[PDB]
C-alpha cells in the first residue's frame, strides 16, 4: 500500500503517527500495540528491504499519510523530503523476540554505566535513556541510538524485532578504538548564505556519472508528457540555491567549445550520493570527453525552444554491433521508437543511446496498424542486453535561423535520414558505467593494485593509444595463454577494452565448417574474417580484434595424418599469418589480441611473431576473496532474479576464512557456488513462509551453508577428475594400527593442518608404503583415507597401466601423474606394486617391459623439478623382496610399515571390539576370553571372518525361528503361504532383530582356521628382520 | 476514446499472458475469460486479440512471398475474476482458440481491452440479425434456434470463423457498427436468425486467409486421436515429484538438468507425463525436441539455425522448458580414439554445437533467471560431453534405479489391465507374482505380459484366461532386456536335487547363496 | 552392431538407420492392424540392442533332427 510521508525530529522509537482510514480498515483494532512495515523507496536498481516500526492512531493525519522520525534513517528534514513510502500493517501483528543484541557504546557513557551501582538500576538507566522497552521496544541493526554515542553493532536472530529488555541479553562493547567518531547524521558541513556574493554568471563544479536509473514516481516535481528523462540532472538543494532557482526550468553547460542544454531537478534527500557534484545520465555525458570539473550557467531562453525540425542528419557510429546483418533492423526499429516521441530535443555533436535487446533480433511482433498499435507496456517483458549509440550532424534552420543552439525534434515534421558511418572514441569506464546505469551483465571490476597480469595488458592497450599522437607503427600482437579453462580471459580483454574505451570486436569459434576442411574450408574461414573485420575497422580508432579459443582453429601439423590433409592446415596456417601483419599497416593503431588455452600447440610459424605471452594463473588466495567480494555483492545478486523480495548477505560472513577454504576453485567455480548458495537461502525462505512462523523480509545468504556448498562443488569436481565412489569407511575402524595411524598422521595431515611450520619447498615425503603378511588392513587404510582427510583419491587397480603396444603402457603413466598433478592435494594408491614395479633386470623374465615401466617410475614418480610436493604416493604389497631398491628409498618410498599380527591381546580385544561396533552385542557375557582363547597367530582378516561367521550362525537361528512361527501360522491356516508371501502380509520387525549372544562366539571359534600357516608367517618375520632389524 | 458506435467507449489497453488452466462454465458461454483476482476490473466486458509470433522473414520470409498481409482479427471476450490463476496469466477457455486458429498452447500474449457502454444493455432495445453460414464440408441444415443455443448464446462478434464445425458468422444489415453485441440480454423475440451455404468463390477467396487446418492429420474428431496408445502413468517412483518441486522452483541455480537412465527404463514416458502434468498447474511453456527426429545434424551452419530458433522461442514465451530425449546423438562426445591432437578431442565437430548453445543460454539466463531452461536425458551421466560438468551447465542429477519390489506391484496391475481381457484367479495375487520377475524393467514387464496373453490365449486350450502354473514356464523362456545382451548360460538341466554325501556342503551352499 | 574401430560419421550414419528401423517399425505397427513384422537373421548376436530387446518372440530354427529329414526325403523323391 502506497502511503503519503513527511518526517519530524523526534525519538526513534517515538510511535508513528498513522492516518485513521488505514488503522481502521486495516488496522487490527484487538492489537494493544500495532506494528507496520515501510519501505523507502530510492534511486537504486531495487527496493530497499523493509523496516518495521511502532503506529499509533492519529486523526490529524490527512488520507493514507504517515509520519515519522527522520533519525530512523540518519538525517534531517532541513532539505526536500520525499513524499511517500511503501507500507503495509503486519497481518496479526506477529514480531519476533531477539534473544540477543549486541551494542557498541562510547567510552564516557560506559564509565558512567560501571558508576551505575547495580544491573537493574543500570537497565532502568538505559530504558531512559535510549527509551527501550521490554516487550514493546523494537530494535533493527546498523542503526544509530545517538550521533556518536551508540550503535546496533549486531542483531543474531532476526535484522529487526521485538526485545526482551528483561532477559534479552545485550553485549555491550566498549568503543576502545573510538570508531564511534565516524557517525554522522547527515548534517551539514557548515552553511553560508553567500559562499560567494553575485555569482549569477556561472559555477563551476563536478560530473560524474549517475549511478541508475530514474523512475518518474520517486520525482517531487510534475514534468510534462515527455521529453524529460533525455536531459535530466539532479544535485543538491543548496547548488540549486547557489543558482538561484530551486530545481529550475533548463540550465546550460558548456566547456571546450561544446554548449548543451540540460535540467535540473533535486536530488532526493534520503539518497547517499556525494556532495556539491552534478549527477547526470550517460546521454548528456557521453558529448564530452569530460574534465572532472566544469562549469555550467542559466539560461532562461531554453524555455523558448524553436521547432525547426525538418531533414534531420543522423548517423550510425562505428562499433562491433552496427556492422551485423540480422541485428541492423531492430536498430532501425528501436531508433524509429525513440525518435516517434512528440518532443525530444538536439543538438549537433550529441550522442544519442539506445538500447535494445539482443535476443528479439528475429522476433518480428507485428506489423504495421492503422490503429492501437503501441510498443510501451508490450515491452515490459523484456529488458535490454546491448546498447549502441547515434552521431547526429545537422538540421534545417528555416526562418528561424537566427539561432540553431538547441532545437526539438516534431514526428510530426521529421523524418529518418542518414548518412555514411562516422567514428567517434567510446566512454572510458573510469568516467561513466553504462552497464551499472542500463543494468547490463557488468564485466567484472578488476583492481590493477591487485591482479599483477591485468595491469600488464592494460598497459600495453593504453600505450598503443598514446602512441597515436607519436604517431609510428609500434603496435604489437599479444596473445593470451592459461594452462586451465575459465580463467576469465575474455572478461578481463572486456575489462581492458571498456577501461581504455576501446572499441571490441569479439570473433569466436562460431565458425562455417571444421571438419572435411577440404571442402574450400580455408576460403569459408578467411573471407568471413575479412568481411566481419572489414567493416568494422575502417570506423574504430583504435581497435580490437579478439579471437576466442584461437587454439582450435590454428591447429598445428600432426605427427600422424594424411600426407595431403595437413596441406589445408599449412594453407589456413599462412594465411591467418598473412591476415595477422596486414591489418597492422593496412590501419593504425590495430591490436591483435588472441587467447589459447595451450600454447604448445600453436604454430611457431604464426607465434613466433608473437611478442607478448601473458600466463594468466588461476587466481590466488588474495584474489579469490576480492572475486567473493564482487559476487556477494548487492549490485550481483539482487539483479536478473526479480524475485518480490530483495537480496542480501548476513554481515556474519568471514572473507578471509571463505577464501582460505575455497583454495584452488577458478572464478567459475566460485560464482557455481555463490549461484547455489543463493539457492539454498531462496529455499530455506520459502520453507518459513510456508511454515507459520515469523516470515522475514529479506533472504540471507549464511556461512553456515557456503560452509557445505563449498564442500558441494569440491565433490562435483572430484566426479570430474573421474575418482572413483570409495566406501565410507571411518577413521575409527582400523583398530589396533596405532602406531601405523600415527606414522600416516604425521605425514598425510600433520604438513596439511596449520600449514605454517611446513610452508616451504622442503622434500616433504610424500611416499609411503605398507608391507606385510596378508589381510592386516592396507586397503582398508587406503579406503578411510580415501574419505576421512578429503583429498583426491586416484585407484591403480594393479596392473591397469600395463597395455597392449610397446608404447602406450608408458603413456598411461604419464598422464595418470599429469592428471594426479592437475589437482594437487591428490594421493595415489599404488594397489599390489608388485605387478608393476618387479626387480629390474633379472634373468628369469622376458619381453623387457616390466623394466623400461618400472624405470619411467623412478622417473616421473621423483626425477628432478619437482614441485607443489603434495602428490602423495601410497603403495602396497604382500611381499617387497620383487621390488628393486631404488624405490626403496627416500623421495619415493622412505618408511615401510610392518602391519603385523598384533601379538597382542590389548590389540585383539581393540580390533574385536572396532569389528563388532556397529552391530548390538548382548553384554550378559564378556569377550575378553576370545582374546585369551585364540592363538595370536590368528589375524586381522580371520577376526573378522570369526565375528562375521559367529553372526551367520545366530542370525541362522532367528531364520529357523521364523521358519517355525510361519510353519506353525500354516498350520493353524489352510497352509495358502509360504514364507515369501507371510514377509509382505505380516511383519515382526522386534522378532527379525539378531542380537548375538557370545555362547556363538564360542561355537564358531572351535571351526576357523587361521589365514597362514607357520611356514608362510615365518618367512615374512625373516622379510621384516632383513629390511626392520638392520 | 468513444468507439465508432457513440454508445460504446474505450478504456485503457493491456497486455497479459495465455494459460490452460481449464477454468470451466455452462455452455450459454463461449467468449469468457478470466483474469485474476487483484486491481478491480473497470469493465465487465472487453476486447481481445493475440500478437501473432513470426520469424524473421529471412531469405524473403523463406522463399514466400505472403503476399495476403493481414492484421489478425479483433475479438469480443466476457472477463471473470479468478483467485488461483496467477496475477500476470489469463485463462482462456477451450473456446475463441479455434478461432484464432491457433492450438491451445500454454503461452501466448494477449492483448486485452476493457470496453464500457451504456445504451445497448437494455432488454430488446433492437432487433437482433445474423447469418450462420457453412464454410466448409458442412453437417446438413439445421434450425438457427439451436445453433444460437449452441453459438454465441450469450455474446458475438461478426466475422468469427469456427473451424470446429466448418462455419462462418456473418451479418451486413445496413448503418451497423459490425462490432460487439450482447444477445442472452435480449428477449428472443427481439433476435432473428438464419442459415445458408457460403459460395464456393467466396470460400476459397476467404481460404487465402491465415487458416492453419489443425486436422490435416487425419482424426476420428475433436475429442479423440488414434494416438494415444498410452493414456496413464503409474507414480512409481519419487523422481516425477523432485523434479516438479525443483525445476518449478522460483529461483535456480544452473540452466540444466540431467536426467540419466538404462535401456527403456523410462526416460521418455516420464518426460512426456512431465511435460503432461507442468503443462497445467505451473504455466509453463514447452518445447519437445526428440534430437533423434533431427536430421543433419553435422551440418554446423544449418543446425544452429534451429539451435537459435528453439531459445528465440522459448524466450519470447514466458516462462519456458528444453526437454531433449537421446541427446547423446546431437551433443555426445564420441569418446572412440586412436590417435588425435589433445585440442580436437576437446573440440571436433560434434562439440561446437554444445558451445554454442551454452553460450546462448547463459546470455539469457544470466539476465532472466526464470526465463529459459533446459532438461537434457541420456543413456548415462559421464557418458555426455564433460563441457556440461566443466561449464557448470548442470548441477542436481538423478537416475531411474530398476523398480523396488513394492513398485513392480503397480506396474504389472496396470499392463495387465491395459489388455481388460487378462485376470487373475481367486487363488492368485499381484504381490506375489511380481517376487519371480527379479532384475526386469518396464520394457521387459510389457513385453512379458504380452507373452503371457499368448501363451495362454491358443497354447492353453481354454478360452478364459487361465492364469497359473503357466507363468514359470513362460518366464523360463523369457530373458531380460539386461541378460539378453551378455554371455549368460541356463544349460544345465541337472535338477536341485541328485544329492550325495554332498549334504555336509549344499548346507554351505544354501548358507551363503540362497538364504 | 556399433563398431568400435571405425570412423565417427561412419558409425553416426549407422546409429541413424539403427534407430530409425526401431521407429518405423512403431509407426507400421500402430498404423493398421495385423500388421505382423517377421524378420530373419543368421545370427542373433549382430543385432543391436535398440532392437534385440523391443523384439517380441525369438525362435530358434535347428538343423533338422532323425524325425524330419525321413519327411524331406519322402517329399523330394515324389513323383
Ligand atoms: N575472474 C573472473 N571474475 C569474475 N567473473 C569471471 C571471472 N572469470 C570468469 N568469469 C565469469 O565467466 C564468464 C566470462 O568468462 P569466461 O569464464 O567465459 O572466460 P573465458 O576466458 O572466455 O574462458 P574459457 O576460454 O576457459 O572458456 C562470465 O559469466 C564472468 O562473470
Ligand atoms: N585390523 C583391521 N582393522 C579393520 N578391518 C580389518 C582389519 N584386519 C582385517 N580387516 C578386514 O578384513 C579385510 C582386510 O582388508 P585389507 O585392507 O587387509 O585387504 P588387502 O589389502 O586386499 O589384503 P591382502 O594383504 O590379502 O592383499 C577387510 O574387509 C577389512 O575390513
Ligand atoms: N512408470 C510407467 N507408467 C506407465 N507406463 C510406463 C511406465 N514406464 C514405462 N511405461 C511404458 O513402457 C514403455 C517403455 O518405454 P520407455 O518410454 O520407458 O523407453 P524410452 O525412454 O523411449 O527408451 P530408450 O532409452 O531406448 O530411448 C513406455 O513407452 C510406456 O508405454
Ligand atoms: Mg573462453
Ligand atoms: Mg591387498
Ligand atoms: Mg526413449
Amino acid at each position: 500500500m502506497k502511503a503519503s510521508l513527511t518526517f519530524s525530529l523526534s525519538g526513534i522509537y517515538a510511535p508513528c503517527s498513522i492516518s485513521r482510514d488505514i488503522y481502521l480498515e486495516y488496522g487490527d483494532k484487538k492489537a494493544e500495540c500495532l506494528y507496520g512495515t515501510i519501505r523507502l523507496p530510492q534511486y537504486g536498481p531495487g527496493c530497499t528491504p523493509g523496516k518495521i516500526v511502532h503506529c499509533v492512531l492519529d486523526d490529524s493525519l490527512p488520507f493514507c499519510s504517515i509520519v515519522v522520525p527522520s533519525k530512523l534513517f540518519g538525517f534531517m528534514p532541513t532539505q526536500p523530503t520525499m513524499d511517500f513510502c511503501y507500507f503495509e500493517p503486519i497481518l496479526d501483528n506477529v514480531v519476533p523476540v531477539l534473544d540477543s543484541v549486541t551494542f557498541l557504546i562510547n567510552e564516557q557513557l560506559y564509565s558512567k554505566l560501571m558508576d551505575l551501582p547495580q544491573e537493574m538500576q543500570q537497565i532502568q538507566f538505559l530504558h531512559y535513556k535510549y527509551n527501550i522497552n521490554s516487550m514493546e521496544t523494537v530494535v533493527h541493526s546498523r542503526d544509530i541510538l545517538t550521533s556518536g554515542l551508540c550503535q546496533i553493532l549486531n542483531c543474531s536472530p532476526f535484522p529487526q524485532g521485538l526485545v526482551d529488555f528483561t532477559e534479552t541479553q545485550l553485549i555491550l562493547v566498549n568503543d576502545t578504538e573510538q570508531k564511534l567518531s565516524a557517525l554522522k547524521y547527515a548534517n551539514e558541513d557548515e552553511e553560508y548564505a553567500l559562499p560567494k556574493i553575485g555569482t549569477n554568471s556561472a559555477l563551476s563544479i563536478d560530473l560524474e556519472s549517475l549511478p541508475c536509473t530514474i523512475s518518474r514516481d520517486l520525482l517531487r516535481p510534475a514534468p510534462h508528457i515527455n521529453d524529460d528523462n533525455s536531459i535530466y540532472a539532479f544535485t543538491d538543494a543548496e547548488t540549486l540555491l547557489r543558482l538561484d532557482v530551486t530545481s529550475g526550468s533548463f540550465i546550460t553547460v558548456s566547456n571546450m567549445g561544446c554548449v548543451r542544454l540540460v535540467k535540473l531537478f533535486v536530488l532526493l534527500l534520503p539518497n547517499g550520493f556525494k556532495k556539491r557534484t552534478i549527477y547526470a545520465p550517460p546521454k548528456i555525458i557521453a558529448s564530452f570527453p569530460d574534465c572532472s570539473v566544469v562549469t555550467i550557467s542559466k539560461s532562461n531562453i531554453g524555455h523558448t525552444d524553436i521547432p525547426i525540425a525538418n531533414q534531420v542528419f543522423i548517423s550510425r557510429v562505428g562499433g562491433w554491433l552496427q556492422s551485423q546483418k540480422c541485428f541492423q533492423n531492430i536498430i532501425l526499429t528501436t531508433l524509429k521508437k525513440f525518435f516517434s516521441e512528440s518532443k525530444r530535443i538536439l543538438c549537433q555533436n550529441d550522442l544519442i543511446p539506445i538500447a535494445f535487446d539482443s535476443s528479439m533480433a528475429d522476433l518480428n511482433i507485428a506489423e504495421e496498424n492503422d490503429e492501437s498499435d503501441d510498443e510501451d507496456e508490450l515491452g515490459q517483458y523484456y529488458k535490454n542486453d546491448s546498447l549502441v549509440w547515434f552521431f547526429v550532424t545537422s538540421a534545417e534552420l528555416d526562418c528561424f535561423s537566427k539561432d540553431n543552439s538547441h532545437f526539438i525534434i516534431d514526428p510530426n515534421r521529421t523524418k529518418l535520414i542518414t548518412t555514411n558511418i562516422t567514428n567517434r572514441r567510446p566512454l572510458p569506464l573510469s568516467r561513466s558505467n553504462l552497464q551499472r546505469y542500463y543494468g547490463f551483465a557488468e564485466t567484472f571490476y578488476y583492481d590493477l593494485h591487485i591482479f599483477p597480469y591485468v595491469r600488464q595488458l592494460v598497459n600495453i592497450l593504453e600505450t598503443s593509444f598514446n602512441c597515436s599522437q607519436r604517431g609510428i607503427t609500434l603496435n604489437a600482437s599479444v596473445l593470451l595463454h592459461s594452462t586451465t579453462n575459465n580463467v576469465g580471459k575474455a572478461t578481463m580483454v572486456r575489462f581492458a577494452s571498456k577501461y581504455l574505451g576501446i572499441h571490441l570486436l569479439e570473433i569466436d569459434c562460431l565458425s562455417l565448417t571444421s571438419n572435411s576442411r577440404q571442402l574450400d574450408s580455408t576460403s569459408k574461414i578467411i573471407g568471413y574474417i575479412r568481411a566481419k573485420c572489414e567493416n568494422v575497422l575502417p570506423y574504430a580508432s583504435p581497435a580490437v580484434i579478439f579471437l576466442a579459443h584461437l587454439d582450435s582453429i590454428l591447429l598445428d601439423v600432426n605427427a600422424n595424418q594424411d600426407p595431403e590433409a595437413i596441406k589445408l592446415q599449412k594453407s589456413i596456417n599462412f594465411e591467418m599469418s598473412k591476415l595477422l601483419d596486414d591489418f597492422t599497416f593496412k590501419f593504425p593503431g590495430t591490436t591483435f589480441v588472441g587467447s589459447v588455452n595451450n600454447i604448445d600447440n600453436v604454430p611457431s610459424s604464426f607465434r613466433s611473431h608473437m611478442r607478448f605471452e601473458i600466463l594468466v594463473p588461476v587466481p590466488s588466495e588474495a584474489q579469490r576473496l576480492r572475486i567473493f567480494q564482487w559476487y556477494l555483492s548487492s549490485h550481483e545478486l539482487n539483479r536478473d532474479v526479480q524475485q518480490k523480495v530483495p537480496v542480501s548477505y548476513m554481515d556474519n560472513i568471514s572473507f578471509s576464512s571463505l577464501s582460505s577454504y575455497s583454495a584452488g576453485l577458478t572464478p567459475l567455480d566460485i560464482k557455481s557456488i555463490v549461484e547455489t548458495a543463493r539457492m539454498t537461502a531462496t529455499a530455506r525462505f520459502y520453507q518459513e513462509s510456508k511454515k507459520c512462523g515469523w516470515l522475514p523480509q529479506s533472504i540471507l545468504i549464511t556461512q553456515e551453508d557456503l560452509s557445505k556448498a563449498t564442500s558441494k562443488a569440491r565433490n562435483e569436481f572430484s566426479v570430474s577428475i573421474g575418482a572413483p565412489q570409495i566406501p565410507n569407511v571411518t577413521w575409527d575402524d582400523i583398530g589396533g594400527i596405532d602406531f601405523v595411524k600415527g606414522e600416516i598422521l604425521d605425514t598425510i595431515d600433520m604438513p596439511l593442518k596449520h600449514p605454517e611450520l611446513f610452508t616451504s619447498g622442503m622434500k616433504k615425503r610424500s611416499g609411503i608404503l605398507f608391507y606385510g603378511p596378508p589381510g592386516t588392513g592396507k586397503t582398508l587404510m587406503a579406503k578411510a583415507i580415501a574419505t576421512n582427510f578429503s583429498l583426491n583419491f586416484f585407484s591403480v587397480k594393479g596392473p591397469e597401466l600395463l597395455n597392449m603396444y610397446i608404447g602406450e603402457s608408458e603413456a598411461n603413466v604419464r598422464r595418470v601423474f599429469q592428471k594426479a598433478r592437475e589437482a594437487k592435494p591428490c594421493v595415489i594408491f599404488f594397489d599390489q606394486i608388485d605387478s608393476v614395479a618387479p626387480k629390474r633386470g633379472n634373468q628369469g623374465d622376458s619381453g623387457g617391459v616390466m623394466d623400461r615401466i618400472v624405470s619411467q617410475l623412478l622417473a616421473e614418480l621423483d626425477g628432478m623439478s619437482t614441485d607443489a610436493d603434495g602428490v602423495f604416493v601410497i603403495g602396497a604389497t604382500n611381499r617387497p623382496d620383487l621390488l628393486d631398491e631404488a624405490l626403496l628409498r627416500p623421495g619415493r618410498f622412505d618408511k615401510l610399515l610392518y602391519l603385523g599380527i598384533p601379538d597382542t591381546d590389548t590389540k585383539q580385544l581393540n580390533i574385536l571390539e572396532a569389528l563388532t561396533r556397529k552391530f548390538v552385542l548382548d553384554n550378559d557375557v564378556k569377550l575378553i576370553e576370545l582374546a585369551k582363547l585364540c592363538p595370536f597367530n590368528y589375524t586381522g582378516a580371520d577376526f573378522y571372518a570369526l565375528c562375521s561367521d559367529a553372526m551367520l550362525n545366530a542370525m541362522s537361528r532367528i531364520a529357523r525361528m521364523v521358519e517355525k512361527k510361519v510353519s506353525q501360522h500354516n498350520e493353524l491356516t489352510g497352509e495358502n503361504i509360504s514364507t515369501r508371501r507371510w514377509f509382505d502380509k505380516i511383519a515382526t520387525k522386534e522378532d527379525t532383530k539378531v542380537v548375538v549372544k557370545m555362547e556363538d562366539f564360542l561355537k564358531a571359534q572351535e571351526q576357523l582356521t587361521p589365514s597362514v600357516s607357520r611356514a608362510e608367517l615365518n618367512h615374512y618375520e625373516a622379510v621384516r628382520a632383513n629390511f626392520e632389524g638392520a | 476514446t468513444i468507439l465508432k458506435n457513440g454508445a460504446i467507449q474505450l478504456l485503457k489497453k493491456v497486455i497479459l499472458r495465455s494459460t490452460v488452466c481449464k477454468m470451466d462454465f455452462p455452455k450459454d458461454n463461449l467468449f469468457v475469460v478470466y483474469i485474476s483476482d487483484g486491481a478491480q476490473l473497470p469493465s465487465q466486458k472487453g476486447y481481445a486479440s493475440i500478437v501473432k509470433c513470426s520469424l524473421r522473414q529471412s531469405k524473403k520470409s523463406d522463399s514466400d512471398n505472403k503476399s495476403v498481409g493481414i492484421p489478425s482479427k479483433k475479438i469480443g471476450v466476457f472477463i471473470k475474476c479468478d483467485s488461483q490463476i496467477p496475477e500476470n496469466h489469463i485463462a482462456l477457455s477451450s473456446h475463441l482458440w479455434d478461432a484464432f486458429f491457433t492450438h491451445p498452447m500454454n503461452g501466448a500474449k494477449i492483448k486485452l481491452e476493457f470496453l464500457q457502454m451504456n445504451q445497448a444493455n437494455i432488454i430488446s432495445g433492437r432487433n437482433a440479425t445474423v447469418n450462420i453460414k457453412y464454410f466448409g464440408k458442412d453437417v446438413p441444415t439445421k434450425s438457427g434456434d439451436q445453433y444460437s443455443k449452441l453459438l454465441g448464446g450469450s455474446l458475438l462478434t461478426n466475422n468469427l470463423i469456427l473451424p470446429t464445425e466448418q462455419i462462418i458468422i456473418e451479418i451486413k444489415k445496413g448503418e451497423s457498427e459490425q462490432q460487439l453485441c450482447n444477445l442472452n440480454e435480449i428477449s428472443n423475440e427481439s433476435v432473428q436468425w438464419k442459415v445458408t451455404q457460403m459460395g464456393k468463390e467466396e470460400v476459397k477467396d476467404i481460404i487465402e486467409r491465415h487458416l492453419p487446418k489443425h486436422y490435416h492429420v487425419k482424426e476420428t474428431g475433436e475429442v479423440s486421436r488414434t494416438s494415444k496408445d498410452e493414456d496413464d502413468f503409474i507414480t512409481v517412483n519419487s523422481i516425477k515429484k523432485e523434479m516438479v518441486n525443483y525445476l518449478t522452483s522460483p529461483i535456480i541455480a544452473t540452466p540444466a538438468i540431467i536426467l540419466d537412465g538404462k535401456q527403456g527404463i523410462g526416460k521418455t514416458r516420464l518426460l512426456k507425463e512431465l511435460i503432461n502434468e507442468v503443462e497445467k498447474d505451473h504455466h509453463i511453456f514447452v518445447k519437445y525436441a526428440d534430437c533423434e527426429t533431427l536430421h543433419e545434424t553435422s551440418n554446423l551452419d544449418k543446425t544452429q539455425k534451429l539451435i537459435m530458433e528453439w531459445c528465440s522461442f522459448c524466450y519470447w514465451y514466458g516462462p519456458s522448458l528444453i526437454v531433449l530425449d537421446n541427446v547423446e546423438a546431437l551433443f555426445g562426445k564420441p569418446q572412440a580414439n586412436d590417435g588425435d591432437p589433445s585440442n580436437n578431442g576437446q573440440w571436433d565437430n560434434a562439440s561446437k554445437l554444445l558451445n554454442f548453445f551454452i553460450n546462448q543460454v547463459t546470455k539469457i539466463f544470466n539476465k532472466d533467471n526464470k526465463r529459459i531452461r533446459v532438461l537434457f536425458s541420456g543413456k548415462q551421466k559421464t557418458q555426455i560431453n564433460p563441457l556440461l560438468f566443466d561449464k557448470h551447465f548442470v548441477s542436481e542429477t538423478w537416475s531411474l534405479r530398476a523398480p523396488d519390489k513394492h513398485a513392480r506391484a503397480k506396474l504389472l496391475e496396470y499392463f495387465f489391465s491395459k489388455n481388460q481381457i487378462m485376470k487373475l484367479n481367486r487363488d492368485l495375487q499381484f504381490s506375489d507374482l511380481s517376487l519371480e520377475t527379479e532384475g526386469f524393467s518396464p520394457l521387459d514387464l510389457e513385453i512379458f505380459t504380452e507373452k503371457i496373453f499368448y501363451d495362454l490365449q491358443l497354447e492353453r486350450d481354454c478360452d478364459n484366461v487361465v492364469t497359473r502354473e503357466l507363468f514359470s514356464k513362460s518366464l523360463s523362456a523369457f530373458t531380460p532386456s539386461a541378460l539378453r545382451g551378455v554371455k549368460l548360460t541356463k544349460e544345465t538341466n541337472i535338477k536341485w536335487g541328485d544329492i550325495g554325501a554332498l549334504a555336509n556342503a549344499k548346507d554351505v551352499l544354501l548358507e551363503t547363496l540362497e538364504w
